[PDB]
């Protein structure tokens, strides 16, 4: 039970696969354009922010962070997110960040 | 069912046949080469990109490209490096539009 999201280096959702509807209750379009931290419990945000910054810094390495995600039903859902930057095979530029978001 | 596209070495699109534009539903330039690749096919397409860069050719038997309406289009693509004054210049891709049955069958064989 998980869904994949893509983010720019700032954390903004730029793609969300439709499994998010069953996992956290939003439609993809409800997430697109918002930052991931906007769905994070206030106590967990600093850990999420620093983990996201480190994903970008450690280009290509797979990182993991746990945090509470605010579902559409306004409950705090514990989430384990595995993240990595995708590097362009030619330019080595960061195309985007891929997150696998799993309810725990 | 076949069409071509032209890309920078980093795979960003610089031109595509009008037939390919209408299949995907779109402009298509001003977009990164990986922005429409299905997340389960990213590794497959990136590995072919490396094959193209190191070797000058690559083949992708099946992968998905997101259409304008949000649906996925199964594609089968050969790619080749075009050179200029002995230096790599751009990429030319030749695509075949796959139906979902053939795409899902090829996914397990790739």
């Amino acid at each position: 039970t998980e869904f994949i999201s893509r983010h720019n280096i700032e954390g903004i959702f730029t793609f969300v696969d439709h499994r998010c509807v069953a996992t956290v209750g939003y439609q993809p379009q409800e997430l697109l354009g918002k930052n991931i931290v906007e769905f994070c419990h206030p106590e967990d945000q600093q850990l999420l922010r620093d983990s996201f910054q480190q994903v970008v810094k450690l280009k290509g390495q797979v990182l993991s962070v746990m945090f509470r995600f605010r579902s559409k039903t306004r409950e705090w859902l514990w989430m384990r997110t595995s993240s990595f930057t995708f590097q362009n095979p030619y330019s080595d530029e960061i195309e985007y960040i891929i997150c696998t978001n799993t309810n725990v | 069912n076949m069409f071509k596209s032209k890309h920078k070495l980093d795979f960003s699109l610089v031109s595509m046949d009008q037939r390919g534009k209408h299949i995907l539903g779109y402009e298509l330039v001003n977009m990164g080469g990986y922005d429409l690749v299905h997340y389960d096919d990213l590794a497959y397409v990136a590995s072919a990109h490396q094959e193209l860069l190191k070797t000058g050719a690559s083949g992708m038997i099946a992968y998905r490209y997101q259409k304008k309406d949000g649906e996925w289009q199964w594609l089968q693509t050969s790619s080749r490096l075009v050179y200029k004054n002995s230096k790599p210049d751009f990429v030319i891709c030749t695509h075949r539009q796959l139906m979902d049955e053939e795409g899902h069958d090829l996914l397990g064989k790739r």
